[PDB]
């Protein structure tokens, strides 16, 4: 259950490595997998915890201004002062206007002047940092088979929580039965904190990476505060109306809020209220299942005489969940479930309930299959036969293996190349390739980073062109390689 | 932030009683809770920190309990000398912070 | 101030979308067009400066463009 | 001994500013961290915050932001806190204590913590009275 | 592969915290000291080249 109908899924056939499998998951995804035997389990990516913060910046969207005291000397002697220009809680400028017979005193001349104000702020950003500890995974491991109610209401509880810290490892879970599992995360492969920062505003907050968040300009104030009032900056808030000549003026800035909202686009939000409530991510667990029941062993196949409620209930491409209710005496017997093509057994679907089984009699047992790409018999019908369902699966093969190959692609992109982690035991050929992909990707797809939509596209073209009319062979370097990265990655990202 | 609950605000009981207290936490504060005795008009006084551990110069009836977000303090014999109100406290995250108190009235 | 440097190209994105979601590459756009219909003068003399220099036919072409990212 | 005597009661006019000074003995003085913790009569605990005796470093709460100061002097081993802008509410009794930590600077959390902040070796206390 | 620095760390009188320091390689590093029910193993990772 509870993958079903999130799309953007991830199916994992197969263990092998007497033991284990590579599961790179996220949020808003979750994971289904398989292997020659063991019961099928999906793995859902609920939110993560980081308890622990530190609080580093005051940013403030406004302030105020009072008293304010200004001074001049008169225009040459002198770069005229005041005392208040003590205390850098005010601001300060000089500026130079003019005096005279009409100011009155000396000389007619050009002259110096200055002025402070008190500053003063209400609103602010609170933004802090975690190191990478004090902060944890949830999961949700659910078993399929049966068990009414929902391939999907991820509330209620079949796959508890399965929290992990970094702190901790090796993951050891239990479910009913078989329940028996071992992950491993790794954490420390993550987000990569100490890059990151967390910024609450009035409520909302972002997560944003740190040296932008250093670089932002508006009022800085370190995370000490303590009264300080002690802001640096300024210079780029409350700027200084100097009319033509006489005197100058001093002006509040105006709230920037929403144009620090308009910044903070491009970047992940987070809510955070109590403590964090941190979405999004992704990590990298591996999973050893040796350790697994088939939830059930040595039965009678069924009896007979099953009762069907609802249809065919296809979503994305395949699983085709149907619900069933048994009718009859036999007790939790296995249902014999198949999937055949016409007549004439050739006899293939894949089913994933892996082995199905009747519960208590009565509830609604349901089940999940992929038929093939055309027509399709299904039959759970044993002795008088008892049911056959016609079913058509449109589409076909090579658009399949077409689209899987667009979903492998944005794995390329999106994460990186843990992406080459997230399928199992290549042996050489996967190694080498997140290898490959590590320093090759690492040195080129960064370096022409910090780049948007527009200037990525166009230099695409730009480079593949330039290409087009290059020598030597090396055209291929260019252009192919060029054009994909460039092109391929031009559209996908920036979401 | 770590909103720290102290249960009850109050008991009386009579001398030799076993009493213990239980103070809540907001946020998981691990090891990191105090108990204090304070009797009235003297500056507030230690008796369990790490939420496990008596002082030295401490009578051997007191002892704390608890991990996560829960603990409980206990007297083993209640003594009429120990009429005070008592405290349990946070230090996790430094926002530093106090149960609200539980006073005794000896029986 | 934050009106620019508005965390974009970076990295780290994810699976999920982000804040303007689709829309800010075509703010980006439609408000440079916007400034072009305003100002058609400023095209025609960058466009006569495509063809004056390089001018090697890409090369007009892509200055051209330059020209016109140009505006702040 | 561990010991700390701070100065007598005092009383002063709303919107003013109040300095209650701690001192202290049985140790060395550059060696424990300073916190000030308040009580309001009809109230428990409530802590204002922290100075540094080692080098000078120092931090407030979030309700007390803007309104007090904190100081000391290493030769007399003796520390200084300061309200501003007293009002009323501001009338309790304060107090004053040490911390056994690491230092250069005033925080901490991972390192040691906790041991008896301010009831074992904490002040006597000192009544201060906001009124008209 | 590490290379451990307590060379033949060693439990004192019991309780006290001991402590140990050592060089995992470049790259990713799992840290076991845990035997018999293998107790912890921590994940590490070393950044750098
Ligand atoms: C998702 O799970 C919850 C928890 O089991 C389901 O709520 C249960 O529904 C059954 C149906 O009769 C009740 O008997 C239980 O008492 C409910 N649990 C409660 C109230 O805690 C919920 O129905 C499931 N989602 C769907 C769509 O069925
Ligand atoms: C500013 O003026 C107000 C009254 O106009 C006064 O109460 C306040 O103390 C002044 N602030 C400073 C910093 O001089």
């Amino acid at each position: 259950m509870r993958c079903i109908g999130i799309s953007n899924r991830d199916f994992v056939e197969g263990v092998s490595g007497g033991s284990w499998v590579d599961i790179v998951l996220e949020h808003g995804s979750c994971v289904t997998t398989m292997a020659k035997n063991k019961p099928t389990l999906d793995f859902e990516l609920i939110k993560t915890e980081a308890k622990h913060p530190a609080t580093l910046r005051k940013y403030c969207v406004e302030a105020k201004l009072t008293n304010t005291t200004t001074a001049s000397r008169c225009p040459t002697q002198g770069e005229p002062s005041l005392n208040e220009e003590q205390d850098k809680r005010f601001v300060c400028k000089h500026s130079m206007v003019d005096r005279g017979w009409g100011n009155g005193c000396g000389l007619f001349g050009k002259g110096g002047i200055v002025t402070c104000a008190m500053f003063t702020c209400k609103k602010n950003m609170e933004g802090k940092v975690v190191q990478p500890e004090n902060l944890e995974y949830t999961i949700v491991i659910t078993p399929h088979s049966g068990e009414e109610n929902a391939v999907g209401n991820d509330t209620g509880k079949h796959g508890k929580e399965i929290k992990v810290t970094p702190q901790s490892s090796i993951t050891e879970a239990e479910l009913t039965g078989y329940g028996t599992v071992t992950m491993e995360c790794s954490p420390r492969t993550g987000l990569d904190f100490n890059e990151m920062v967390l910024l609450q505003m009035e409520n909302k907050a972002w997560l944003v990476h740190r040296q932008w968040f250093l670089d932002l300009p508006l009022p800085w104030l370190p995370g000490a505060d303590t009264q300080g009032s002690n802001w640096i900056q300024k210079e780029t808030l409350v700027t200084f109306k100097n009319p033509h000549a006489k005197k100058q003026d001093v002006v509040v800035l105006g709230s920037q809020e929403g144009a620090m909202h308009t910044a903070l686009t491009g970047a992940t939000e987070i809510q955070m209220s109590s403590g964090n409530l941190l979405f999004t991510g992704h990590l990298k667990c591996r999973l050893r299942m040796d350790k697994l029941q088939l939830k059930g062993m040595s039965y009678s196949m069924c009896t007979g005489k099953f009762k069907v409620v609802k249809e065919i209930a296809e979503t994305q491409h395949g699983t085709i969940v149907i619900r069933v209710q048994y009718e009859g005496d036999g007790s939790p017997c296995k249902i014999p479930f198949e999937i055949m093509d016409l007549e004439k057994r050739h006899v293939l679907g894949r089913l994933i309930t892996v082995n199905p089984i009747v519960t208590e009699k009565d509830s609604p047992v349901n089940i999940e299959a992929e038929p093939p790409f055309g027509d399709s018999y299904i039959i759970i019908g044993v002795e008088p036969g008892q049911l056959k369902l016609s079913w058509f699966k449109k589409g076909s093969s090579i658009g399949q293996m077409f689209e899987t190959t667009m979903r492998g692609a944005k794995r390329m992109a999106i994460l990186g190349d843990t992406a080459w982690d997230f399928g199992s035991l290549g042996g050489v050929f996967t190694s080498i390739g997140k290898a490959l992909h590590q320093v090759f990707g690492a040195i080129y797809g960064a370096a022409f980073s910090g780049v948007s939509w527009t200037m990525k596209i166009l230099i695409g073209v730009v480079i593949t062109w330039i290409g087009m009319n290059s020598r030597s062979t090396s055209l291929s370097v260019s252009l192919v390689l060029v054009g994909v990265v460039t092109l391929y990655l031009g559209v996908m990202v920036q979401a | 932030d770590i909103q720290l609950t102290q249960s009850p605000s109050s008991l009386s009981a009579s001398v030799g009683d076993r009493v213990t207290f239980t103070c809540q936490a907001s946020q998981d504060i691990r090891k990191y809770l105090n108990w204090y005795q304070q009797k009235p008009g003297k500056a507030p006084k230690l008796l369990i920190y790490d939420a496990s551990n008596l002082k030295t110069g401490v009578p051997s009836r007191f002892s704390g309990s608890g991990s996560g977000t829960d603990f409980t303090f206990t007297i083993s014999s209640l003594q009429p000398e120990d009429v005070a109100t008592y405290y349990c406290q946070q230090f996790d995250d430094l926002p530093i912070t106090f149960g609200q108190g539980t006073r005794l009235q000896i029986k | 101030s934050v009106a620019l440097v508005p965390h974009v190209g970076m990295g780290l994105e994810t699976r999920t979308e982000t804040w303007m979601s689709s829309e800010g590459a075509w703010k980006h756009a439609q408000r440079i067009e916007t400034w072009i219909l305003r100002h058609p003068g400023f095209t025609i003399m960058a466009a006569i400066l495509a063809y004056t220099i390089g001018t090697t036919y890409f090369q007009r072409v892509l200055i051209f463009i330059l020209l016109t990212a140009v505006t702040p | 001994e561990v010991q700390l005597v701070q100065s007598g009661p005092d009383v002063e006019k709303p919107g003013a500013s109040v300095k209650v000074s701690c001192k202290a003995s049985g140790y060395t003085f550059t060696s424990n961290y300073i916190h000030w913790v308040r009580q309001a009569p009809g109230q428990g605990l409530e802590w204002m915050g922290v100075i540094n005796p080692r080098g000078g470093s120092t931090a407030s709460a979030q309700k007390f932001q803007g309104r007090i100061t904190m100081t000391r002097d290493t030769s007399t081993s003796t520390v200084y806190m300061e309200l501003s802008s007293l009002r009323s509410d501001d009338t309790a009794v304060y107090y004053c204590a040490r911390g056994g930590r690491a230092l250069f600077y005033d925080s901490y959390t991972t390192p040691r913590d906790g041991g008896s902040w301010w009831f074992d070796p904490w002040g006597q206390g000192s009544l201060v009275t906001v009124s008209s």
